[PDB]
């Protein structure tokens, strides 16, 4: 079985958050189909829809949530009304078995939803090349001024530095170390994807 | 309410040793002769992974370096032998009755040999300078232990304002850490000084590791 | 066992 979440990256306060889980390799007419979320800091159970369409919700969310399904599409859905900054989290879908396999055995990769009135801003990507040579060379990219999270940096010996928020915008960075015999003689590029702005910046490192 | 209290908050263990983590429930999580208490591993950027279910059953596809015990209110997860790939947060969770809840997590650190950072300094890019800004960056890569402090000096004078420091999670292969330090200035401030230095204080040296450059030199 | 309303039963 494989699960995959989809939905928006950014939702405004007071609006309804709507997420979809697309299940492949197994039917949702068996098992329990769950939603779980992880806050920026904590994991919280959200609820399920069963093999027969019955639901179970976290009691602190029961007045704002709805879990529904479409067995013909093998999809199930989460609706969370009247969202606030407290609903910013990574949302996961997960399968549970019955009494003999009651753990969350299969999970989707998760999707980060930010609740904010701020606008989506794509990143500026700056190359990090040594100033005016050993057996190895470390290069990097500085990814600044974007909102909301997340970005993925691909090179094409890597370190991904987690983003930090300052004055409403995120900054992150990434480093790569390669043999000095492969750069600058061959191309080294950092590809920075920002799904929330549908933008990718592919920056070539120049000496 | 059923509250799952894990212990310890964090722990550091050597490769090959037996590590044990506890989960204490405020009320019993048993029913029908079963303990509806399960354990997960979670790494950054990944969903949790089920290790153990029903307190003591190994999840299919997980290597048998994980085991669990306990019943009613007291449970233990054992990792044995500890491997470098075990650097992660471990959670217990129950589903015995409403409300289903998770523990708060235990962070597992892998002990390894002390290692000084590899330090690299980078001047602002021509692209950023064209926009009126100037960020100077220092990478401190592949060091251990995690405790390291970076100090920026502009013309030999310490600068605290405009600095952002970010650490990686522990490396799953070599058990080191890395961190990035960015000093952000205006292009006008940057062009009023010549010497830019990042100094790294760590237990691996009595004196800090210093990397520097001189603007337009 | 099956789950209903968060609890397991036969």
């Amino acid at each position: 079985v494989q699960l995959q979440e989809s939905g928006p990256s950014l939702v405004k306060p007071s609006q309804t958050l709507s997420l979809t889980c697309s299940v492949t390799g197994d039917s949702i007419t068996s098992g329990y189909w769950n939603w779980i979320r992880k806050f920026p800091g904590k994991l919280e159970y959200v609820g399920y829809i069963s093999y027969s369409g019955d639901t179970y919700y976290n009691p602190s969310l029961k007045s704002r949530i709805s879990i529904t399904r479409d067995t013909s599409k093998n999809q199930y859905y989460l609706q969370l009304n009247s969202v606030t900054s407290e609903d910013t989290a990574t949302y996961y879908c997960a399968r549970m078995g019955y009494g003999s396999q009651p753990g969350f055995g299969s999970w989707g990769q998760g999707t980060l939803v930010t609740v904010s009135a701020a606008k989506t801003t794509p990143p500026s990507v700056y190359p990090l090349a040594p100033g005016s040579t050993g057996s190895s060379v470390t290069l990097g990219c500085l990814v600044k001024g974007y909102f909301p999270e997340s970005v993925t940096v691909t090179w094409n010996s890597v370190h991904t530095f987690p983003a930090l928020l300052q004055s409403g915008l995120y900054t992150m960075s990434s480093s790569v170390t390669v043999p000095s015999s492969t750069w600058p003689s061959q191309t080294v590029t950092c590809s920075v994807a920002h799904p929330a702005s549908s933008t990718t910046v592919d920056k070539k490192l120049e000496p | 309410n059923i509250v799952l209290t894990q212990s310890p908050v964090s722990l550091a263990v050597s490769l090959g040793q037996r590590a044990t983590i506890s989960c204490r429930a405020s009320e019993s999580v048993d029913s029908y002769g079963k303990s509806f208490l399960h354990w997960y591993q979670q790494k950054p950027g990944q969903p949790p992974k089920l290790l153990i279910y029903l307190a003591s059953n190994l999840e299919s596809g997980v290597p048998a370096r994980f085991s669990g015990s306990g019943s009613r209110t007291d449970f233990t997860l054992t990792i044995d032998p500890v491997e470098a790939d075990d650097a992660a947060t471990y959670y217990c969770q129950h589903n015995n009755e409403d409300p289903w809840t998770f523990g708060g997590g235990t962070k597992l650190e892998i002990k390894r040999a002390d290692a000084a950072p590899t330090v690299s300094i980078f001047p602002p890019s021509s692209e950023q300078l064209t926009s009126g800004g100037a960020s100077v960056v220092c990478f401190l890569n592949n060091f251990y232990p995690k405790d390291i402090n970076v100090k920026w000096k502009i013309d030999g004078s310490e600068r605290n304002n405009g600095v952002l420091n970010s650490w990686t999670d522990q490396d799953s292969k070599d058990s080191t850490y890395s961190m990035s330090s960015t000093l952000t200035l205006t292009k006008d401030e940057y062009e009023r000084h010549n010497s830019y230095t990042c100094e790294a204080t760590h237990k691996t040296s009595t004196s800090p590791i210093v990397k520097s450059f001189n603007r337009n030199d | 066992l099956i789950n209903t309303n968060g609890s397991w039963h036969v």
